[PDB]
RNA sequence: AAGGUGGCCCGGGGGCCCCGGGUGUUACAGCCCCGCCCCGGCAGCAGCAGCUCGCCGAAUCCCGGGGCC
RNA sequence: AACGCCGGGUUAAGGCGCCCGAUGCCGACGCUCAUCAGACCCCAGAAAAGGUGUUGGUUGAUAUAGACAGCAGGAUGGUGGCCAUGGAAGUCGGAAUCCGCUAAGGAGUGUGUAACAACUCACCUGCCGAAUCAACUAGCCCUGAAAAUGGAUGGCGCUGG
RNA sequence: UUUUGAUCCUUCGAUGUCGGCUCUUCCUAUCAUUGUGAAGCAGAAUUCACCAAGCGUUGGAUUGUUCACCCACUAAUAGG
């Protein structure tokens, strides 16, 4: 049940590759498996690039399929995807990933005894709730 | 002749030197699809020798360069035309492909060839490559690709990157 | 060739629509073509006759709505058997013609039945004979001194069936049809204008 | 080559009322329910539209091989269709030559013993599938009637009662006996 | 000129708006080519918009890390 | 590729699922399903001839001014065509093969006929609406393919290899 | 590769050389049986072909004979 469509003027998420992370209109498409692509903005090269490696959201920037790169820069500002994107919650727990990996040993620290305050607390509530369900159970 | 990685197209120009009979003979060019200049030079004298009274040794190679592509973000459609021998006899086609660049479709022209009739690159010759217009170009397998709203999902997704885990609890989803 | 004879085709259906404007849109229905040679025979010189291919009709026509729109009523009236009947000469004459020639052919064993078909009583013109065809359906047929006699008329086909090989048999014995094969008319049209 | 793209379209009447999870599809109406499944197919199939007019069925990158299968399903809906509102009756008479076939139904038209076919001691007492109602005709001598919703069990118990009766050793050519089908209809017309 | 954008006509989906189909040449979307405006003019340049395509260093040098003896 | 006894580095021909050191590349483009599949010089075994299995090609006809199936209806008139002959009247031989309505109708595919009858054929109207048809060629697979202790792509096994 | 021939790599300080008897297993290119297709197959009888080798395939006169020929029963008296 298809959600999601390789229509010109969407925008893909680049998974790996030289390009990581960065995002992209599809210009147009050559055959079954290659397309042209096109990110002006965000510091990518009018390229080619295998519909493999890139995977598809549900934005779709309206402009004809040979536009040359100037009608592109301008829709693309006009939209204001970026933001959008940011807003996105995907972005978000992308940053938490690699602030994950930026992780400090003392914040290492502080997180662990975090943990431990919030989770006693939870126990503790929470066993007064299982009691409180055997009160109305009684 | 191995055609290894990707080929250029080069721009060959020769001659027959000097004699005391003919003291300014004929230039001419051709157009080789090779990996370097030193078999493209080789390449050209074997042509030459096919058609005309002129070995490596006799003459002399005026120039070899390199011919870069003068519309390359514009997608093209190529046009070739073939000549190669079979197990058993010899054979001309026509083949259409779908690229951007000359050197890009000839590769895929090799690679198909050697597919679907397990042609080996020696045998080949190519003999015209043409730009086409959509208007111009016969087979369907092009002919679907021209329309303005084409559209196609990814339906069923193979996962890469399937042993960084190796172990896990998970079933993976490919349906997104 | 095929691609020749159709735009001869074109060549003959634009300079007879154009010089002429008025055509009965009859329909030749499972006619013959020997009967058609007689009616043509009969219309030879004041009538000019016409089928052909739809598309070819389509698109003849559609070239026809720039220069003279009185065929634009035409286009969907070539439907079913239908073909035009060009005509200078007079209008009711040649519809009443049209609609009566008709040459009684053999009856069907197949087609559709609009009306009621039947079966008059009469004798068969044979010697000693197999009366399991008559007997099967379920006609009175006597041997009259070795000869078969029939007593009593009876209806076999009613309106909408198919016509059997066997209820078939005495219409091809007799060679007369209920209905006859022909040509049914659809419309008249005059100058850019239609009659019913 | 692999085919960009096959779709073909059914447009049912108001009567029925279809529904889906999914692949499996299940069908009511007047005289009763249907449900079929489609898992080994592999393909999208959208129920689109106001008044529920129309099936869609979608195929995406099909080779020769599988664009055959959206026809198939095509049909196999159209008949399923058939099955739920008017139903199918098969009927098919008892050809013989000297022996007369003497042919009785038990439970209530479920199974179907057959004796002395060419004077055999063997009788044979053949099973209808479910979902099946064997009835005698009147106003016909040699006359069975089989009816039922689904297509595939009629016919396939149609068949399993033509084969039960077959020649052993004989030249068939001359041997014409046995039941045969004759008439493939409907209940009621339309 | 067209892989046809707005306009026009037909449908189909809603009660002025959305989706298919048909002519057609810029109109509130574009593409293609020739000529003339100091190779039209401006940075930058085999481009850290860290991989659109190459061949090289008397036209090239620096720093760091591991192993063995 | 040629050797005194050793430490370190790098290579050749071969290879990189596990046995068995090495890709646990996000490697690139394609073909193919086998109720006897296939797997790397010398090598330990198979062919001519087929295939509406499938993938491509060539040539020649057909096509939007719109066919080719399909269902139906006609499915035939000069005419018993002349020469042959005995008769080719559509259906040994042999000469014939032009015309008509035309949408199309042969001096005729079969059953059945010395030729008609009866059933039946090429050819076209009715509806139908885009691509269709014929002959060749080479690619993979399959058929063609039978022997004796229980058995061998090196084994296990392999079909997004 | 169950005949026959062509060859000489192995063994001549020795591989016991023809037939019959007895006994096991094995191959299938199916003689018969089981199931089925095709016949110039009406039934009977008889021919051709597919799956299939699990179970059967004799008693005697003459000849050292294997082989050959014959009498008698059989469902069958197939081959290695
Ligand atoms: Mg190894
Ligand atoms: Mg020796
Ligand atoms: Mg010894
Ligand atoms: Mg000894
Ligand atoms: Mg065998
Ligand atoms: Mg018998």
């Amino acid at each position: 049940v298809f959600r999601r469509f390789v229509e010109v003027g969407r925008v893909a998420y680049v998974s790996f590759g030289p390009h990581a992370g960065k995002l992209v209109a599809i210009v147009d498409v050559i055959d079954q498996n290659r397309a042209l692509v096109d990110g002006p903005c965000t510091r990518v090269r009018r390229q080619a690039m295998p519909f493999k490696c890139m995977q598809l959201t549900d934005f779709i920037l309206k402009f004809p399929h040979s536009a040359r790169q100037k009608y592109v820069r301008k829709a693309w500002e006009k939209a204001d995807i970026n933001t959008k994107w940011a807003a996105t919650r995907w972005a978000k727990k992308i940053e938490a990933r690699e602030r994950k990996a930026k992780m400090t040993d003392f914040d290492r620290y502080k997180v662990m005894k975090a943990k431990k305050m919030r989770n006693r607390i939870i126990k503790n509530e929470v066993k007064k709730l299982q009691r409180a369900a055997l009160l109305k159970a009684s | 002749m191995k055609a290894s990685g990707t080929l250029r197209e080069y721009k060959v120009v020769g001659r027959c030197l000097p004699t005391p009979k003919c003291r300014t003979p004929p230039l001419y060019r051709m157009r080789i699809f090779a990996p370097n200049h030193v078999v493209a030079k080789s390449r050209f004298w074997y042509f030459v020798s096919q058609l005309k009274k002129m070995k490596k040794s006799s003459g002399e190679i005026v120039y070899c360069g390199q011919v870069f592509e003068k519309s390359p973000l514009r997608v093209k459609n190529f046009g070739i035309w073939l000549r190669y021998d079979s197990r058993s006899g010899t054979h001309n086609m026509y083949r259409e492909y779908r690229d951007l660049t000359t050197a890009g479709a000839v590769t895929q022209c090799y690679r198909d060839m050697g597919a679907r009739h397990r042609a080996r690159a020696h045998s080949i010759q190519i003999m015209k490559v043409e730009e086409i217009a959509a208007s111009k170009c016969r087979r369907p397998a092009v002919k679907q690709f021209h329309d303005s709203k084409i559209k196609f999902p990814l339906p069923h997704r193979v996962l890469r990157r399937q042993h960084k885990p190796r172990f896990t609890t998970k079933r993976p989803n490919t349906f997104f | 060739d095929r691609a020749t004879w159709k735009s001869n085709y074109f060549l003959k259906i634009i300079q007879l629509l154009d010089d002429y404007p008025k055509c009965f849109i009859v329909g030749a229905d499972n006619v013959g073509s020997k009967q058609m040679q007689q009616i043509r025979m009969s219309l030879r010189g004041k009538a000019v006759v016409l089928m052909g291919k739809n598309t070819m009709m389509r698109k003849a026509i559609r070239g026809h709505l720039e220069n003279n729109p009185a065929l634009e009523k035409l286009l969907p009236h070539i439907r079913g058997n239908v073909g035009f009947v060009f005509t200078k000469e007079d209008l009711t004459e040649i519809r009443d013609m049209l609609l009566a020639n008709k040459v009684p052919a053999a009856a069907r064993a197949g087609a559709i039945a609009p009306c009621e078909v039947t079966v008059p009583a009469q004798n068969t013109g044979l010697g000693p004979e197999k009366t399991s065809f008559f007997q099967a359906l379920g006609i009175t047929t006597k041997i009259s001194r070795g000869t078969i006699e029939i007593l009593s008329d009876v209806q076999l086909i009613k309106t909408g069936d198919k016509v059997g090989a066997s209820e078939a048999t005495l219409l091809n014995m007799l060679n007369i049809s209920p209905f006859s094969f022909g040509l049914i008319i659809q419309q008249v049209f005059d100058n850019g204008s239609i009659y019913n | 080559m692999k085919t960009i793209l096959s779709n073909q379209t059914v447009d049912i009447p108001e009567n029925v009322d279809i529904s889906l999870k999914g692949r499996t599809v299940i069908v009511k109406g007047p005289r009763g329910t249907l449900r079929r499944d489609f898992n080994h197919i592999n393909v999208e199939l959208s129920l689109l539209g106001k008044k529920k007019k129309r099936l869609r069925v979608d195929k995406w990158w099909g080779n020769r091989k599988e664009l055959a299968t959206v026809r198939t399903i095509c049909s196999h809906v159209q008949n399923m269709i058939k099955g739920v509102t008017l139903g199918f009756r098969y009927k098919m008479r008892s050809v013989y030559a000297h022996f007369p076939i003497n042919v009785v139904i038990q439970e209530n038209g479920s199974l179907v013993e057959i004796r002395n076919f060419l004077g055999e001691k063997y009788i044979r007492r053949v099973r209808m599938r479910p979902g099946v109602a064997c009835s005698v005709s009147q106003a016909q001598k040699d006359e069975l009637v089989l009816e039922g919703n689904d297509i595939e069990l009629v016919s396939n118990s149609a068949a399993l009662i033509q084969q039960a009766t077959t020649v052993k050793n004989k030249d068939i050519r001359k041997f014409l006996d046995g039941i045969y089908v004759s008439e493939k209809g409907t209940v009621q017309q339309a």
